[PDB]
């Protein structure tokens, strides 16, 4: 049948093995998730982090749940952050509504090379065009790591993760809806 | 003006629980309130301003008295009826039971000239804890009482000539 | 765009529309090149950037690594692309620490530490030789191993094995003692049967012992005889006696100095001169204001 992982706040987090090449030019993340009620503020779900650098460790891309108002942590929304090696400023993409703590959400994040888009439950929510080019050089391909359910600074996630899907190319909205209706088959 | 509701108790409670009990931060928080209990912050500042004139016993007494007063003000401010006479009663009671238990008379008999010449006539009249400290201090020694009455007569010759000319001699 | 005469403005995008009006064009347009930022960090770590042309479109900049850093790659140029950002560096300054300097009186337990190729974060375990130890421990506990690592600069952390200082002689024949090496290793101490030579070995063990004021007041029971500890105290309890034999008075002590505590004057052979009452001075002692969350300017020393 279908089985899912339950990520708790105690520090349970996974790590992708290095045998699979990380995407460089364009990528598409498709994840069925069920978020719990109270998450932490910078809490992440899936990230692409840097482990051999010390000047700037906030490169790559990271999808998660965070509050748009840092001074009050009032309403938490899904967010997609991206900072390529060529760029100098990390630009974040938010959702349009506060997340439902008891419903399945099919979260998708796309980046093609000019525009990054965020699909919450099949509908395009936000699209930013400040990140350009690839995300990292192919020389540092082995240094980048992919983390699921948490970060190196113990940004734990509480919820369910059902069907993980990461693509090596950018996909349009019709392919996103087709992958939604076909599930993991 | 008979209730401490004019100034929110939440902000002064946050100020009390945020600051430390070592310095005058608690008296810095408590000095701005609805009831006129102003004067504790002045005592905390002036005791820590002329602390070099005291000896080691006097400085230890100053540290213990300010520590006990800060711990008592953070301690017994929890459940208390919100009215100015009750606040005055609990402030005077904590000041009295803190100064009596740390041998104020011993520090008076150590060095009384600093403790009776550094007082100010201005703001003594309108501050109740200053009057409490004065009327508790003179019961220690007769020479200290004579010195503080001499200071009061000097301040009468400085500021208010009414009570100098009227009943200079008692009987 | 520098507009001159216009009524309404329309966001055409990458292009623009210029209209002729009364013998002059309405706008002054200029396609300036994109300006990449000056490369300081965030592209190549630990390298020097010196662009021979500039930081405009089509300009190429040259970076060179630091002397510890190595360089692998066919091209060592950065191109300011059309996106307004510099391109990906095809060559990276890989940071590799060189061979460590030879620490004296140490044994290299790790066989790879004697090479020259070492990555940042390598750990070398250095074992102190007998008669030597890593500083940080007293004469009771013996520690003879330490770890050294490559730092982010490209140089190893400092560490050396100091000689084991021998135990002090007893004060019965101290002051007239004449050691061959003093407090260093292999110190043979003999004053001018029993143990005529004292061998300070590698473990620092003593094989055999030696064989045959107006302000400061002392009250010994024996008096001028030997074997009695004298209660040495100042006239006031507020002052503390210290031993300052190197011509230091009460007011000559700096704030960073650590004077020794007052030792009870035990009578040695002959006159008791090794502790001298005129040399011991009563200075402003400490007061019980420790751990009270208050800084004391008098006791700030």
């Amino acid at each position: 049948p279908s089985r899912a992982l339950y990520f708790s706040g105690r520090g349970e987090q996974l790590r992708l093995r290095a045998d699979l090449e990380l995407p460089r030019d364009a990528f598409t993340l498709q994840v069925w998730l069920r978020a719990e009620g109270g998450q932490r503020s910078p809490a992440v779900i899936t990230g692409l982090y840097d482990k051999c650098s010390y000047i700037s460790r906030d490169r790559g891309w990271v999808v998660g749940i965070h509050t748009i108002s840092d001074q009050d942590n009032k309403d938490p929304r899904y967010f997609f952050s991206l900072k390529t090696d060529r760029a100098r400023q990390v630009t974040t993409i938010n959702a349009h509504r506060s997340y439902l703590p008891g419903q399945w959400v099919y979260l998708a994040a796309t980046y093609d090379g000019q525009f990054m888009k965020l699909y919450v439950n099949g509908a395009q929510v936000a699209t930013s065009g400040e990140q350009v080019g690839g995300i990292f050089s192919p020389l540092t391909q082995k240094c980048k790591v992919l983390m699921l359910g948490g970060s190196a600074l113990n940004h734990n996630y509480r919820g369910y993760i059902e069907h993980f899907s990461l693509w090596k190319v950018a996909r349009t909205q019709r392919e996103i809806l087709s992958d939604m209706e076909t599930h993991g088959a | 003006k008979g209730r401490l509701s004019l100034q929110n108790t939440a902000e002064i409670q946050h100020c009390l629980v945020n600051a430390g009990d070592v310095g005058c931060g608690v008296f810095e928080c408590f000095e701005n309130n609805s009831c006129e209990i102003r004067g504790l912050h002045g005592i905390c500042m002036t005791f820590l301003h002329n602390a070099g004139k005291f000896d080691a016993q006097g400085k230890s007494f100053i540290k213990d008295a300010l520590k006990c007063k800060a711990h008592a003000l953070r301690h017994r401010f929890g459940c208390i009826s919100r009215k100015c006479p009750a606040i005055r009663e609990m402030v005077s009671q904590l000041q009295r039971e803190c100064y009596l238990k740390h041998d104020l008379c011993a520090a008076a008999q150590e060095n009384t000239r600093v403790i009776v010449e550094m007082i100010h006539f201005k703001d003594l009249l309108l501050h109740e804890p200053y009057v409490d400290l004065v009327n508790l201090l003179l019961t220690c020694g007769e020479e200290v009482k004579e010195a503080i009455t001499h200071s009061v007569q000097v301040q009468c010759e400085q500021n208010w000539g009414s009570l100098c000319s009227i009943l200079s001699f008692c009987t | 765009i520098r507009r001159d005469d216009e009524l309404i403005k329309s966001q055409t995008g990458p292009s623009v529309t210029v209209t002729c009006t009364e013998g002059k064009w309405n706008k002054q347009v200029a396609c300036e090149p994109v300006d990449c930022s000056i490369p300081d960090h965030h592209q190549v770590y630990a390298a020097s950037f010196s662009c021979p042309e500039g930081t405009t479109f089509g300009s190429q900049c040259s970076f060179q690594c630091r002397h510890p850093a190595q360089l692998k790659g066919n091209n060592s140029l950065l191109t300011c692309m059309e996106d307004g950002l510099w391109s990906f560096p095809e060559a990276l300054c890989e940071l590799m620490c060189l061979a460590p300097p030879p620490v004296p009186n140490a044994d290299l337990q790790t066989a790879r530490c004697r090479e020259n190729k070492h990555k940042v974060g390598s750990f070398c375990k250095y074992k102190c030789k007998p008669g030597y130890h890593v500083p940080g421990s007293s004469r009771k506990s013996k520690k003879r191993a330490f770890k050294t690592q490559c730092t982010q600069d490209g140089s190893w952390q400092e560490g050396a094995c100091v000689p084991v200082t021998c135990d002090p002689p007893p004060p019965k024949f101290h002051g007239l003692y004449q050691c061959t090496n003093g407090f260093q290793f292999n110190s043979e101490c003999r004053i001018k049967l029993g143990s005529n030579v004292i061998h300070c070995r590698k473990d620092g063990t003593w094989n055999g012992s030696f064989h045959v004021n107006s302000n400061l007041k002392l009250q010994c029971p024996d008096g001028y005889a030997i074997g009695s500890e004298c209660a040495t105290s100042c006239l006031d309890h507020n002052s503390e006696s210290i031993i300052l034999p190197m011509n230091v008075t009460v007011r000559d002590i700096p704030h960073w100095l650590n004077p020794t505590r007052v030792e009870r004057v035990v009578c040695t052979a002959g006159l008791k001169w090794y502790p001298h009452p005129a040399l011991i001075h009563c200075v402003k002692g400490c007061e019980p204001f420790m751990g009270d969350n208050y800084c004391d300017a008098i006791n700030n020393r």
